[PDB]
């Protein structure tokens, strides 16, 4: 999956943005947390599409956000 | 704004 | 410490809010994690004041957030 | 969403 350009993203509907961002976020999350990638991707997609798009272009910040999501999920079990 | 553990799962 | 009312909180400067919310968050976090309470309270105080205030009146979600912060600190190792 | 392990400690 080639990256989405900012021009493309603003030319898409809200639901098209979600599918394109979700697909590309899922692949990156799957490399870190393959089993929980669907749920963590769903958690990311609640953010504004500009913030979700930033994660695709900042691997350090994506990895931090995956850790944050796992910790939210771990705390939810308690 | 805090991430939601009840969020709907995304399937590609 | 006595609790803050929402009317008081909205009438305080940002630094007045942080000190009032911090002192009260610290006491509650200290009962759960007395050693890491300064660090965890500092992590909490990066929230918006309305979000941090909601933790003071929701003990169950406050405990969840302490667990979350401990998890983040552990992953930082 | 904020849970920053580098945050400054709060001392009362």
């Amino acid at each position: 999956l080639p990256p989405i350009t900012p021009q493309e993203l603003e030319s898409m509907s809200p639901q098209e943005q979600r599918a394109a961002l979700g697909d590309r976020l899922f692949l990156k999350v799957y490399e870190i947390a393959p089993e929980l990638a669907p749920k963590i991707t769903g958690m990311f997609l609640e953010m504004k599409p500009k913030e979700a798009y930033e994660l695709l272009n900042d691997q350090k910040r994506l990895e931090e956000r995956v850790t944050e999501a796992l910790c939210v999920l771990k705390a939810h079990q308690t | 704004h805090h991430m939601n553990p009840n969020a709907t799962e995304f399937m590609p």
